[PDB]
């Protein structure tokens, strides 16, 4: 039969609907990838000894 | 304490995200409803698991130089052991005195 049911809803229409769903999924995946590509780097934070070193106590 | 539960939840969420991605791909490729929302949720969960893994890997790196937290309160352990031994010896002596008293009466 090659479709087991229907004539207008045969393998042609099934392949068309599958291609439409695949295009929608690929568009969603591309949007997700473009949204996730914005991540530059895991910029953490820590102490700032560069200023306090010169600002450390002294004879003054 | 909380970091262990955090990592466990992150691993469980990564597994659930893999399962959800597989199920969404199956439902979308079976025939052509909620496949779009399923794929969106799967991608979001995968991104969240990746972000959690990156954050856990970007930890403060406590020591990374030598064996840290050296000394697990061994003195207190030995003190507790000696206290238990004292209690046991006192119990043995008390039982001996009780046996002597029972033999007396």
């Amino acid at each position: 039969d090659a479709a087991r049911i229907g004539a207008d809803a045969a393998q042609k229409q099934i392949q068309s609907l599958n291609k439409m769903c695949s295009n929608l999924l690929e568009k969603i995946s591309k949007e997700e990838r473009e949204s996730e590509s914005g991540g530059l780097r895991p910029n953490k934070q820590t102490f700032n000894p560069g200023d306090t070193n010169a600002l450390v106590a002294a004879v003054a | 304490n909380e970091r262990l539960r955090a990592l466990e939840d992150i691993e469980r969420e990564i597994g659930a995200i893999l399962q959800n991605a597989g199920t969404a791909i199956l439902e979308l490729s079976k025939e052509k409803r909620l496949l779009d929302r399923q794929a969106a949720a799967f991608t979001t969960s995968v991104q969240h698991v990746e972000a959690e893994l990156s954050a856990q890997i970007r930890y403060l790196t406590q020591v990374a130089t030598g064996q840290p937290h050296e000394g697990s309160s061994y003195s207190s352990r030995k003190d507790c052991q000696m206290a238990l031994k004292r209690v046991d010896y006192a119990r043995l002596k008390i039982s001996d005195v009780a046996r002597t008293c029972e033999q007396m009466l």
